[PDB]
């Protein structure tokens, strides 16, 4: 239950709501919906302040295995790129689970995401 | 005229579903004798309404529309200050309220939001109803999406046995649009329809709503897979068939093989 | 009272708005609906043309394997069209699927130089990206200013399966060896009527400024702009299909109740703290 109130947080940026769950005991790696992580919604639309959160705790910055893709790229096709920046700052390398040169290459064409490659 | 109605339905299935409203309107102008029949046989984008009194939104439909006004499932009153609008029997209205509440939870359990509306109307030896469901995706994302649910079941209560015959006929309407430079303007809408009939047992633990719910759930679940297959499946495949980014290894065989088979009919036949 | 003139315009819009590989069906539907052959004839021919026209309908002259295309740029204006490839006059029969009775057309040979070049040039580009598509370059003079119009077509009808498709591409190349500009518009339409109604209408307008040089050189330069532009247009389309199937779609409804287990109506019909 409350599944919505939980995920609905990483959406509206209710960093105050998600902060309650994690406040328990480092719990950022569960299957949000049924096959996704609580970092996709935050990155795609986490005011850029939710990702850095549930991120500094665990490290789902790569935990993704069945998703055959990391959250870093999630922001790519989002236009935010505001997170990807302060993201790599923690490592998130640049291509740990990326199809290959896609990352920013086969991603888009804007200089924002390109901020990596040429 | 019967044939006309059939042709009208076939036309709406051919013309772009993105202009169903405009087309539908024009279709009526061409045949004002099929307005009602078309206003109940042609599915169009579910419109959203507000219930000041209740302050809640309710979808519109030809099943809950009387003349030029619509009947709200919450307050049970048409938006437009009507006088003697068609209303369901006091006993029926009660069942309608429970259906709206029951489906209300089924909408937040599958859609986790959006709007839903249910309208019922007694019949000759039973009663029918329509379950509407509208869910819009994030309005802040580059790509937009809209899910319209239109279910029309027909219960056939039985004299004895309490067993009634159900005849559902949902019709999901998936809409997808995106205004990106790389894709300028891309619209991928439509809608699939599927009928379903089966006899179920009516009891205290399994009432009408319960039965109707099971059907709708199973119907939507089945349509949810077909939509993903056709939409992000067939269509896509067809698109890749039109052109290809990678140079297609020209083939002389096919062409050379066609020349033979051809000259066969041009120089023979039979 | 919707005058007859109004009804005619509506019937024409429906016919001229039929999907690729479903003109007849729509036509027959309108006829039965209009219930007035007399009025149908009024704007019957005008409709057929406009359709085949705005539908780069690829026709095959009697015997010229010129699978040319039917557009407005090739609209003679007397009932026949134009053929830059073979350079011959042919009468297209909207109704019938055949259009023979051609007529030699001695082009002016003014802007042909560019055409002939681009034409064949674009002939390979299509035979390397379009399985069953056709092209038809047009070398005409627009109010003095010269321009090279290259039209590309490609479709894959398949009714027995309920679903058709067709690719469109018009590229306008004015003139001004001062740097060369450009201006085209891509189009894509897909239909799948197998118990419902799903279509994929999409179009992209582009406007770039290319540099004019030689004849065979500028030609290859153009085919390069379209190849890159078209490739980018198709690529962006495939990407949208992924996000629309791995985000939006999953953003609409759910594949399973949050409770992760078929709903329990029995629990939704009172399960309110009951007893």
């Amino acid at each position: 239950m409350c599944d919505k109130e939980f995920m609905w947080a990483l959406k509206n940026g209710d960093l105050d709501e998600v902060k309650d769950y994690v406040a328990k005991g480092e719990d950022v790696n569960r299957t949000l919906e049924g096959g996704r992580k609580p970092l996709h919604y935050a990155a795609d639309c986490g005011q850029l302040e939710i990702l850095e959160f549930l991120l500094l705790k665990g490290a789902d910055i790569n935990a993704p295995d069945k998703h055959h893709i990391t959250p870093l790229l999630s922001a790519v096709y989002e236009g935010h790129v505001s997170c990807v920046k302060l993201l790599l700052s923690k490592g998130a390398d640049k291509t740990v689970k990326g199809p290959d040169g896609l990352t920013a290459l086969e991603a888009t064409d804007n200089q924002a995401i390109k901020a990596l490659l040429q | 005229s019967d044939q006309q109605l059939d042709c009208a339905l076939d036309l709406m299935r051919r013309l772009p579903p993105q202009q169903i409203e405009k087309n539908l309107s024009d279709l009526i102008d061409l045949v004002p004798s099929l307005c009602e029949d078309l206003l109940s046989s042609v599915d169009q984008p579910l419109k959203i309404a507000r219930d000041k009194v209740v302050g809640k939104d309710y979808l519109l439909c030809d099943y809950n529309r009387d003349g030029d006004s619509y009947r709200s499932p919450w307050s049970n009153k048409y938006d437009p200050p009507l006088e003697d609008g068609a209303m369901p029997s006091a006993r029926l209205r009660k069942l309608e309220v429970e259906a709206n509440n029951a489906f209300d939870q089924y909408r937040d359990l599958y859609f986790e939001g959006g709007v839903s509306s249910v309208y019922l109307w007694d019949l000759d030896h039973g009663f029918a109803g329509v379950i509407l469901i509208k869910k819009a995706g994030d309005g802040s994302k580059k790509i937009k999406g809209c899910w319209d649910s239109i279910h029309v079941v027909e219960v056939q209560e039985k004299s004895s046995g309490r067993t009634a015959h159900y005849k559902l006929t949902s019709t999901v309407m998936l809409w997808l649009q995106t205004n990106k430079t790389g894709s300028g303007t891309m619209n991928l809408g439509g809608s699939l329809t599927r009928q379903m009939e089966k006899d179920e047992t009516v009891s205290d633990s399994s009432p009408h709503i319960a039965n109707i719910g099971r059907l709708v759930e199973d119907m939507e679940n089945k349509i949810r897979s077909t939509l993903n297959e056709i939409y992000f499946g067939k269509t896509k495949d067809i698109v890749n068939g039109l052109r290809s980014i990678d140079a297609i290894p020209d083939n002389q065989k096919y062409k050379q093989l066609q020349r033979e088979l051809s000259q066969v009919l041009t120089q023979r036949q039979i | 009272r919707v005058s007859d003139e109004e009804k005619v315009r509506i019937a024409a819009k429906f016919i001229t708005h039929a999907p690729p590989g479903e003109f007849n069906e729509v036509f027959n539907d309108v006829r039965l609906l209009l219930n007035n052959d007399n009025l149908l004839r009024e704007g019957a021919a005008h409709a057929f043309a406009q359709y085949n026209m705005d539908q780069f309908t690829p026709v095959k002259i009697e015997g010229y394997d010129d699978q040319v295309l039917i557009t407005e740029h090739g609209d003679l204006g007397n009932g026949r069209f134009l053929d830059p490839r073979n350079k011959i006059s042919f009468k297209f029969d909207h109704l019938r699927k055949e259009a023979s009775d051609p007529q030699p057309e001695d082009t002016e040979s003014a802007l042909k130089q560019w055409r002939d070049a681009c034409d064949s040039a674009l002939r390979a580009y299509v035979k390397d990206h379009y399985p069953n598509g056709f092209c038809t370059v047009y070398g005409k003079s627009i109010d003095g200013q010269q321009t090279i119009i290259a039209c590309i077509e490609s479709h894959q009808f398949q009714p027995k399966n309920f679903w058709n498709g067709r690719w469109r591409s018009e590229w306008k190349f004015t003139i001004t060896p001062p740097t060369a500009q450009v201006a085209a518009v891509l189009k894509i339409q897909v239909h799948y009527y197998e118990d419902g109604n799903v279509q994929l209408v999409s179009h992209k307008d582009i406007q770039d400024s290319v540099q004019v040089s030689s004849d065979v050189q500028t030609a290859k330069e153009f085919i390069k702009i379209i190849e890159n532009a078209e490739n980018e247009y198709q690529t962006a389309i495939s990407e949208n299909y992924q996000t629309m199937s791995d985000t939006t779609f999953k953003a609409l409804r759910r594949q399973l109740p949050v409770t992760r287990t078929k709903i329990d109506w029995n629990k939704i019909l009172s399960y309110k703290i009951g007893k």
